[PDB]
């Protein structure tokens, strides 16, 4: 997620973390580089499945 | 927000069977949803207007307690009151029920009520009397004395300095002209650019605007600690008037002498640079151009 | 002066009607047995302890202590017929305490403790038997799963069922209620637990539930039957002992 | 953390619930995860606040406290209170209940508190030592310091002005200096943002630009109705300078004492805002930000 | 002032909760049939004396006395409500007294003493019947053989085997624990006395134990098992009456 950098004396302390916050929060339902329990999603890389793997599609 | 069932009847000799208890502490939320029924059959009060009647302890007389309810259906036989401050006011066990009149004007007709069912009102934080300053209060009470020393005490500093201000404004032909001068001389230390200056050493070979804002107990400069400033994340935040001055790669920023910081210079990444000494913060952005440095003019 | 009724601090509302109220004279003094609760048991005794077979919740019977007075012995007499004619019943009866206005009792009066024949101010006692030992609240309609806090498990009255799949398997991990070839394509289900089961507006008993269908299950404090096949509409009441 | 995990009603009595015991010494980590269920059915906050509210105690009257909810699902009901040292006060039975209320600057809209329930306070090793509630009396004092000032302040500014009478008198001869001030406040009264201070509350978290402008006989302003003054369209458009202040939500715009208009506040459904007094318009424009209400300021 | 819950000198712990924390009123007066136990006997008398055919140890019940007291009647209702609530369970409950709390008994509550219905402050008891007259300790793991002053024959826990040989055959000289076919060349095996047998990690009920095997074993303060063929980790918990 695209975040902005918390420093002392920051003009708007509290909205930037908020806009932060909200940000990251965004990623962790949908979107981003992480893979989501719902929705239509791309992956790429090579995946090693240690446990029992169940498709029902 | 929350409702209470109850189907009262006109016929069945209940008396006081239906409890439906509430508490102190409820504006506006606590609705009383009743269905009426006649002879096992639901009744209808078309064109007589349903009252809800309460029977306070320790605060009877012939009208103990009466207030019109809004929301109803007279063709149905179902009604929803919402408890008042009155209603809410009798703190203990008290009895009521629903009385329907079809009023000309003054005088009566017709005015039929329910069965009563126990009214009761459990104490909340705010009706229980607690002990403040070797005294017994209660919320309201606290409240209204606090709010009254605000009010009383802004019109006292308000008469206080224009009484004060007439002594030397008006009883001299030659005092207004002294306390004029002092009026016009805060205002151009204020808002006016001028005995502040400050350089900012940029990159480009152009002229970046600069805006200029100050602010106290901004984020991790409070004296205290992290969140222990009256206001979170920085108080008020003023926009500081300014006078840009332009050389090659030096930005001249002319700002009130109220706004006059001593403190140390922090540059950022990007075209932002601060000044804090203490708690009080004087922030510094630009637009199109990086800055490199920065410092207070000196001749 | 005005000759107004007195109602007491633990007075019993039978039908809905206050019988202090109903007879003038009498006089509800004391309630017994709706404060505690006695268990029965089933014991298989062995060498060393016992096992318990079963455990039975029996019918309990409350006492009530009652005092009715009267000046004159012909009107005490006909007040006693009033009485009897009021307690007197072939079928069962709410009853409602002014102490615990929450909960209702569904009992009959059974018998009459020894009374008097002088004084004209008699004291007696009489019982009253509760087929269902349980005192319920009010009646609650909840959807699809029931949190609140529930001190016994308790039988519903109405479970209405709003279909969305193919056919209806209602599950909370121990009951499972089965209806194999239901009414698809959202049809409202009634199974009223204190009479018969409903389809849509008409009365289907023969069709409604299958074989080996649940209608004896209970709700515990945490029972969840929420279910994407289904909305269920729980109507419950609060069971204390 | 320590978590308790409890199931509250607004409409049933919380006596079938656990025991809830907390140690006395525990600062933030005893935790209550409360359900809220209302009628049997999970109940919806959504846009009210949660308070622990905790009863004072009946014999001595101290022990009363409100305290707003952190974490909470309003959604699904349930919320997850933090004890502070206020909650866990006395070592022993406590009473308290949760209300949630819906607040709008100072008056109350509406209010649903849960049933009653009881904890036990634990005693721990460290027992922590209360300063008896003075709230009354530090208000006042501070009332009767003030006041104090206010008297001595005038009698010591009194004295301050009549022993240096004759300085006063003296100190212009005529009016010379008095005639040149006059034009400088002219100048300064309409130039300068001076006395004259509005407020603009908005929906945004941060700083929105405002662009205030001043004319006369806009369309539907002149006197003897449309197209009846001099110039049809409206007259001269009048830049106003403007110092920004701002605060949660608010934005304070000081201008210029002749730009000085208290009429009548017509508010836009968008960032615009206008104060008409007869003639003279005040436009206020509004940046990336909505305007939910507009006032002068009052201190 | 500081309202403390005050917890008497014979206080029960119903479920690891106190009942006069729970309950604010309550108070346990005192708590009978522990400090003794009687015995059934089977007697087949004859001519001259008689003899003992068996000896039996009775299901034993404890009587609590206590005080519930409240000025409000309301109140007063509602705290039973709760007290009910709280003792009436399907299943076994462990209950440790404040005067000996090193030892838990395991009853559940029975039959409660009639109740009054005035005052405001009740004093009556009610029965807990313990289906194993036993109170147990703490549990202790010892290797081999039991050395501890028992004052009762104590049947174990958990009985952990560790394989040395070809065949398992525990003994004691009463006692024979036999399994032909078993697990040789170091192989764990436990036998939980209050459930089934295991075999390494996997459940193996129905193989582990012999025909002639024991599981109604019984410790006594000498009880000896410790062989050069298997190294055994007993697992039981002092019994008392």
């Amino acid at each position: 997620a695209s975040i902005k950098k918390v420093y002392r004396g920051m003009k708007n302390g509290a909205e930037t973390i908020n806009d932060d916050l909200e940000a990251i929060n965004s990623e962790l339902t949908s979107g981003g580089n992480v893979v989501h329990k719902t929705g239509d999603e791309t992956i790429a890389g090579k995946k090693t499945f240690t446990g029992n793997v169940e498709v029902n599609g | 927000m929350t409702e209470h069932f109850i189907t009262l009847s006109t016929t069945e000799p209940n008396n006081n069977i239906g409890i439906v208890k509430l508490r102190h502490a409820d504006v506006n939320s606590q609705a009383i949803v009743a269905q009426i029924v006649e002879n096992g059959q639901p009744k209808n009060f078309e064109g007589l207007q349903p009252f809800f009647c309460l029977m306070a302890q320790e605060a009877t007389g012939q009208g103990v307690s009466e207030e019109s309810v809004v929301s109803f259906d007279a063709k149905n036989g179902t009604l929803k009151y919402v408890a008042s401050d009155n209603a809410l006011q009798f703190v203990g066990r008290n009895e009521a029920y629903f009385s329907f009149r079809k009023q000309e004007g003054g005088r009566w007709i017709e005015q039929f009520s329910t069965r009563t069912f126990h009214y009761i009102v459990e104490k909340s934080i705010y009706s229980q009397p607690f002990k403040d300053s070797n005294y017994w209060w209660t919320f309201k009470e606290l409240y209204r004395i606090f709010n009254k020393y605000i009010e009383d005490g802004k019109k006292s500093w308000e008469q206080f300095v224009e009484a004060n201000r007439e002594i030397l404004e008006s009883i001299d032909p030659g005092g207004v002209l002294l306390a004029k001068v002092i009026d016009i001389e805060k205002i151009v230390n204020e808002k006016v650019p001028a005995g502040f200056k400050f350089v900012l050493e940029h990159d480009s070979e152009y002229q970046p605007e600069v805006k200029v804002t100050s602010y106290k107990n901004a984020i991790g400069t409070e004296t205290d600690g992290f969140d222990s400033g009256p206001v979170f994340g920085g108080g008020t935040i003023y926009n500081v008037p300014v006078s840009l001055s332009y050389d090659r790669q030096k930005v001249y920023v002319e700002m009130p002498k109220s706004y006059t910081l001593a403190g140390d210079i922090i540059l950022i990444d990007d075209g932002t640079l601060l000044v804090i000494k203490e708690t009080q913060v004087l922030c510094f952005k630009m637009s199109d151009a990086k800055i490199t440095k920065g410092y207070v003019f000196v001749a | 002066y005005r000759n107004l009724p007195f109602i007491p601090t633990s007075a019993m509302s039978y039908d809905g009607a206050w019988l202090e109220e109903l007879i003038e004279g009498y006089q509800t003094l004391a309630v017994e047995g709706r404060e505690m609760y006695s268990l029965s048991f089933e014991t298989q005794d062995m060498q060393v302890g016992g096992v318990i077979t079963n455990v039975k919740y029996p019918p309990r019977e409350l006492t009530i202590k009652y005092k009715l007075e009267d000046r004159d012995p012909r009107v005490l007499q006909e007040k006693f017929d009033t009485l009897k004619a009021f307690l007197i019943r072939q079928e069962d009866v709410p009853i409602i305490f002014n102490d615990d206005l929450e909960y209702t009792f569904y009992g009959r009066f059974k018998t009459a403790d020894n009374v008097a024949g002088d004084t004209n101010s008699i004291i007696s006692s009489f019982t009253v038997l509760c087929s269902d030992p349980f005192k319920h609240g009010k009646i609650q309609s909840v959807k699809n799963k029931v949190i609140e806090v529930l001190p016994y498990p308790v039988k519903p009255d109405k479970l209405s069922f709003k279909l969305l799949t193919e056919g209806l398997l209602a599950t909370d991990g121990n009951y499972r209620l089965k209806s194999s070839q239901a009414k698809k394509g959202d049809f409202l289900e009634f199974d009223f637990q204190t009479g018969d089961t409903f389809l849509n507006g008409k009365v289907n008993n023969n069709l409604l539930d299958l074989d080996s269908d649940f209608k004896n299950i209970r709700l515990t404090t945490g029972t969840d039957f929420s279910s994407s096949n289904y909305e269920l509409t729980i109507q419950y009441r609060k069971a204390v002992l």
